[PDB]
């Protein structure tokens, strides 16, 4: 069932051919959205600007055990609704009028100056200082620096445009202000980052124009550099390996009949006599060269995943052995197998020309721990003047192919004797001749049949140049710091002789149609796919303390569902796929801490922790902004502090020092009946825990019959809500006095009041003016088509 | 290294505290044990000794 | 005792004892056992049965006739574990020794 | 009082053993293994009482 695979990784590498256009590194156009402050006036020289809810979410904990939770809660929502308003926008754009022989160019932001006149009923005395105000709004430009150590630092130009409004609001912009414009670059910094990132001078980077050299770019938070492709080492021979096997669909083998041919001519033996070198390559079959074609790069690619044979035999031999270890011997090269295929295939030859020796003996003798040895004394005695082998061999290559890339390459072995011309080259001398013959239990060989064997694993010449392209289109692909990987999956460097020998004695070599961008392609696709899950466990997981390497097993279902949704949306099937396929041979657990390990070594967590971080402390200060308060209080015959009434008529504010506090809501709300009589007899009570209150401001002119603060039914149990009312003190009706009829009409015996109570007062209209920053595009504008490399020119 | 880089073992203490207290508050209902016997016995072949 | 090929399977296959009820169910149960243990033999301690009456087989039948009749007047019928236990096994032991027991 | 408590048990199926035996031991059919012979001449009817 390895087959379903197989379509998945081809389906991946096709949707990976589809061009999917992100439209990241790009920017665009935003403005500041508009709260609302509903603000008026009761006398000469006095505003006020009341708070009115923003966001109404949050839900409270019932638990109960903490306060701070409901305020990280609250924050964290806002902030997930708020940074999708801003996901690849820059605040540059703001109501100007104009800048023409009139005074400079002076900004109308906020509500409109003129809408004052109506909302706070000013008089003509102060209605003269509102032009003033208007053409007293200038427009100051600064600059700001961008970008940190390891990309350039540059320069932006930024403007402070003046707007009426509340504080908060100004809080809010600034924060937004701070969030937005993070990992911020230039274009003229990144050509100079990519210039010096590709060495090579064939690659031409599109020149900038002079207008496009100051524009504006988002940059990722760190770069992708050798050390993240160091840490994932453990993993990386699936990796190798399915990248060969998806890449490799053919192979350059000649027909068995056509070697077959010239064999038989070769030999130096009449037709109807039986030699058994022409009788044993009759029964050989090439089906299975691609597998093999696959298992031999990879062999040659990382020099730990050493190609290991599968003997049949036991202890006797067969003439099909004799000649297969032998085409191996003459036609593998020795750098791609491992020491215990060496030896064996070694002790085979050897065990014919010696004098006395048998192989039953010669195994027996030896030992597995240090047959390195033995094979170079085998070696050393088969290239003496008796006898000599000529032994295959390899060389190393360096040469690769210019394209765009951000890790170094290494050089490789060749996985065909072939040293860049027809000839191919040996270790020890290129002649084959014999004292005597080979016998071995029988199976008599001649001298001259070793000889004309010689002649036919010679590689046509003619297959060089496209024998190379899939060659030199491999060392340009495959990162350096891979080539010291272990081995997990050990059936992936195993292969039985017959296979290998019908390789080696078809000369076949791997090959391929595609290109060299779509295998760079899926590396970055692979190494984005683990930079994410990385960075999400650096913004999510990392915490030293509290359950660290010393956690039960009942934690890790918790801790890997993380994971494995990060792992499940589209783009990541390449690691999802190979995860999943061996999790034998890797366990989730050594996935887990290598993944840790590489989030703890070093990455930026996330634009939004800090963000949330400080937007915890500004729900903290304000609480009616939010919608919610603290320790309400209970009382019957409350007594108003007077020190708002110089701004409303009735208010639910009162200063009554509480005694006999209940712990929380919820248990108040079902003690009995007429036992919490007692509770308020003996004075005022308060209610701990906090609630979602809104308030509603009314003016002088109707009533809003809330009622519902008490519901009687056979328990004194309080609301969920509680709305309060205000009645506003305006200029209009300031001086008659209220019966505070109705106020108490609409209430029950006993009534729900407020503590504290937070409100700002301004002197001066001057005061009504605050600050937000932009981008002023005329300077630094916005970018649009990046950096690009120079082809296709018309 | 802010509050949200906790949200994870949080999360794990919240879920043990959850069972905890779940578990406190559960009824016992002792179950009646039932299907006991003796049938466990052993096979095999006789000796039979010869004579 | 358990064949090769038993343990084998199981210990191919990921095998381990699974269970569905929680510790205080199982508290419960063993309580209620230890009750109706303690209960059943403070009750038999009234009526005396010496073993120089009867023949040591038929001892044990007026034992378990006085068992039963005892169980039957007081407590509301359940399932009896330790009385179960002791029928079922009874074969595997010597007269006297059960009587004994 | 084990019997009576251990109601169930939770094991493999012997079909995914079977296929993940195949996936890790590739080795071509008609090669005279043992081990998958010996692992499909099994079955788990007994295994509560182990």
């Amino acid at each position: 069932l390895d087959n379903v695979i197989k379509q998945i990784e081809a389906l991946s590498v096709i949707v990976n051919r589809s061009e999917k256009a992100d439209d990241a590194q790009i920017l665009g156009p935003n403005t500041y959205k508009q709260l609302l402050e509903h603000l008026f006036s009761p006398e000469e020289n006095v505003y006020i600007l009341l708070p009115i809810q923003a966001y109404t979410g949050g839900v409270i904990d019932r638990r109960d055990a903490s306060f701070s939770n409901f305020a990280y809660s609250i924050a964290s929502k806002l902030m997930m609704e708020l940074s999708a308003a801003t996901h690849n926008k820059i605040f540059t754009d703001y109501t100007r009028i104009a800048a023409s022989a009139l005074g400079p160019e002076i900004s109308t932001e906020g509500m409109p100056l003129f809408s004052l006149i109506e909302s706070l009923e000013l008089t003509e005395a102060e209605t003269s200082r509102l032009p003033v105000i208007q053409d007293s709004m200038v427009i100051q430009k600064s600059t700001a620096t961008v970008g940190n150590a390891q990309q350039g630092i540059s320069t932006i130009n930024i403007k402070r445009v003046p707007f009426v409004g509340s504080a908060f609001q100004q809080v809010i912009d600034q924060l937004l202000w701070e969030y937005s414009t993070t990992s911020l670059t230039t274009k003229e910094q990144r050509r100079q980052r990519i210039t010096e990132m590709v060495n090579d001078r064939r690659i031409m980077i599109q020149k900038l124009t002079l207008a496009e050299k100051p524009q504006v770019m988002r940059h990722v938070t760190t770069e992708i550099n050798n050390d993240l492709f160091f840490k994932m080492s453990p993993v990386a021979q699936l990796y190798i390996y399915h990248l060969d096997r998806a890449f490799l669909d053919g192979v350059g083998f000649t027909p068995l009949a056509e070697k077959q041919q010239q064999l038989q001519l070769q030999l130096k033996t009449n037709i109807l006599t039986a030699n058994l070198i022409r009788s044993a390559i009759n029964g050989m079959n090439t089906e299975s060269n691609l597998e093999v074609a696959i298992k031999m790069m990879q062999a040659a690619q990382l020099h730990r995943a050493s190609i290991e044979i599968a003997f049949p035999m036991n202890v006797s031999l067969s003439p099909e052995i004799i000649v297969q270890c032998f085409i191996v011997w003459m036609s593998i090269p020795e750098q791609l197998l491992s020491d215990r295929s060496n030896f064996i295939i070694a002790a085979v030859i050897w065990a014919g020309f010696s004098a006395d020796d048998s192989y039953a003996d010669i195994m027996r003798r030896s030992a597995r721990a240090s047959d390195r040895q033995n094979y170079d004394i085998i070696k050393a005695a088969l290239s003496s003047r008796k006898f000599k082998l000529p032994r295959a061999s390899t060389t190393l290559f360096d040469e690769n192919e210019p394209v765009v890339r951000r890790y170094q390459i290494g050089r490789v072995y060749a996985p065909f004797p072939v040293d860049r011309y027809g000839s191919p080259v040996y270790s020890n001398c290129t002649k084959v001749e014999l004292a005597s013959d080979y016998n071995a239990e029988g199976f008599t060989i001649r001298k001259d049949d070793f000889r004309a064997l010689q002649a036919v694993l010679r590689i046509d010449e003619d297959r060089a140049a496209d024998m190379f392209t899939t060659l030199r289109i491999m060392i340009s692909s495959i990162p350096a710091v891979w080539y010291d990987a272990e081995v997990v999956h050990y059936p992936h460097t195993a292969v039985e002789l017959e296979q290998l020998a019908a390789y080696g004695l078809t000369g076949a070599y791997p090959r391929t149609n595609h290109s060299v961008d779509t295998i760079v392609k899926t590396v970055n696709n692979i190494s984005a796919t683990y930079s994410t899950i990385a960075q999400m466990l650096s913004t999510i997981d990392l915490d030293p303390t509290r359950y660290g390497t010393s956690e039960s097993i009942d934690k890790f279902k918790i801790a890997w569902e993380n994971v494995e949704s990060v792992l499940n949306m589209e783009g990541n099937d390449f690691v999802k796929t190979i995860m999943y396929a061996y999790e034998d041979n890797f366990p989730k657990k050594d996935f887990y801490m290598m993944l840790k390990q590489i989030a703890s070594d070093g990455q930026g967590a996330h634009p939004i922790a800090a963000a949330i971080d400080q937007l915890r402390t500004i729900v903290y200060r304000e609480p009616e902004r939010f919608g919610y308060i603290d320790s309400v209080i209970l009382t019957h015959n409350p007594d108003v502090d007077t020190a708002y009434n110089r701004f409303f008529h009735l208010h639910p504010i009162v200063t009554n020092q509480p005694s006999n506090t209940i712990k929380n809501a919820q248990l108040w709300n079902e003690m009995r009946l007429e036992q919490q009589v007692e509770h308020i007899k003996a004075g005022p009570v308060r209610i701990i825990g906090p609630f979602h209150v809104t308030y509603n401001y009314l003016s002088e002119e109707e009533d809003m019959p809330a009622t519902s603060h008490i519901i009687m039914k056979d328990n004194m149990i309080l609301n969920d809500h509680l709305t309060f009312n205000f009645v506003k003190r305006e200029r209009r009706n300031n001086k008659k006095r209220v019966s505070s009829f109705r106020y108490k009409a609409v209430e029950m015996y006993v009534a729900v009041r407020i503590s504290r109570f937070q409100l700002e007062v301004l002197r001066d209209l001057h005061d009504l003016v605050r600050s937000r920053t932009y981008l002023d595009v005329s300077k630094s504008p916005l970018a649009t088509t990046p950096i690009r490399v120079v082809e296709y020119v018309r | 290294m802010a509050s949200t880089t906790r949200l994870v073992n949080d999360r794990k203490q919240l879920e043990q505290q959850v069972k905890d207290d779940a578990r406190i508050l559960a009824d016992a209902r002792g179950l009646n044990i039932t299907t006991v016997a003796n049938d466990s016995a052993t096979g095999g072949q006789a000796i039979r000794n010869v004579g």
